[PDB]
């Protein structure tokens, strides 16, 4: 009695589907991360720099 | 199945919780890392005024 | 995070870990032959109590 | 072990009253004590 | 002669405030302690948000 | 016997999936891990379905062994 074998690994075929719009996500994700650690580097030297 | 008499399980549950206290503890955050964002500036720029009072 | 706003978030970075035990051991199961935990009634009265009387 | 100064300065801020796992314990010597009763009257 | 001087502090100390934020990273898959410098870290209960 | 079993999902994990050695992960084996199913979970990009779906797929096979016993129901024969 294991023909929900195949429909819960067949529902799992169709997340498949999204999960290439999940990589986008996942690419997206952390983008202002890494961004968000570019601002600090971008800052502190060009607030410095003039200031010296 | 109407299992019984409990001595399993809740022994080893406690144990997991030495497991998961170590993986979850070690997590960058987004705003943490926002709260070190301005402990660089103000402490530069009060030392722009230390070279304008060692001047005047 | 939101709701709480005082000084009883620091009890938070633990109520965290309680989701992703119960959210993975409960979504483990659903493949063809597994064993879930939270089945059996002994854990949960190992879970709840632990931490509901660690609030009043 | 280090599994223990990477979480102490955790444990004794909060297990003043998350470690009362005494009424969790009581609660169990309890429940096998019925269990064997009742199996010990069949 | 002092004013040239306590400037030139401030322009040796502002040489070296940046020459340290280039040492923090090589390769923007770089390290978890070397951008622990810029970006803070605290003790127990500091970040509220 | 304990740094035969852990030297065993140190060096899987990092060739199953990602880690010089961090981009190495970023081209992934995961082109190496595609050709198991026949090609459809293709999402495996930066969601990797072949990282994961192994392990989910020997913890059912391994589940199997111990159910094994109970649901015998074999004939003297083979089946359909």
């Amino acid at each position: 009695e294991t023909f929900s074998a195949i429909s819960t690994i067949g529902v799992l075929v169709y997340i498949v589907k999204k999960y290439g719009a999940s990589i986008g996500a996942f690419a997206d994700k952390l983008n202002e991360q890494k961004i968000a650690q570019l601002e600090e580097v971008k800052q502190a030297s060009i607030k410095q720099i003039q200031d010296a | 199945d109407t299992s019984t008499w409990f001595i399993t399980i809740t022994s080893m549950i406690m144990t997991l919780f030495i497991l998961f206290q170590l993986k979850i503890s070690n997590y960058s955050y987004p705003a943490s890392p926002e709260s070190i964002e301005l402990k660089t500036q103000k402490h530069s720029t009060p030392w722009e005024m230390k070279w304008t009072k060692i001047y005047l | 995070m939101a709701i709480h706003n005082q000084k009883g978030q620091t009890w938070s970075l633990m109520l965290m870990s309680l989701i992703m035990f119960i959210g993975s051991t409960n979504i483990l199961g659903l493949l063809p032959h597994s064993f879930t935990p939270t089945t059996q009634l002994s854990m949960n009265l190992g879970m709840a109590i632990p931490l509901w009387s660690a609030t009043v | 072990q280090f599994q223990f100064t990477g979480i102490k300065k955790y444990f004794n801020s909060y297990t003043l009253t998350g470690r009362m796992n005494c009424v969790l314990a009581t609660y169990g010597g309890i429940a096998l004590l019925v269990l064997y009763f009742k199996l010990r009257s069949k | 002669a002092e004013f040239l001087s306590l400037s030139k502090a401030r322009i040796e100390a502002y040489e070296k405030e940046l020459e340290k934020m280039k040492n923090i990273i090589p390769f923007d898959q770089m390290t978890i302690e070397d951008l622990n410098e810029v970006f803070p870290e605290t003790k127990l209960d500091k970040k509220k948000y | 016997a304990s740094v035969v079993p852990l030297k065993d999902r140190r060096l899987l994990e990092v060739k199953l999936g990602e880690l010089d050695f961090t981009p190495s992960g970023i081209a992934g084996a995961f082109q190496r891990g595609y050709y198991r199913y026949y090609n459809k979970y293709v999402n495996v990009k930066k969601g990797s379905v072949a990282g994961l779906s192994m392990v989910l797929a020997a913890y059912v096979v391994f589940n199997y062994c111990r159910s094994y016993k109970e649901l015998k129901h074999e004939r003297l024969r083979k089946y359909h």
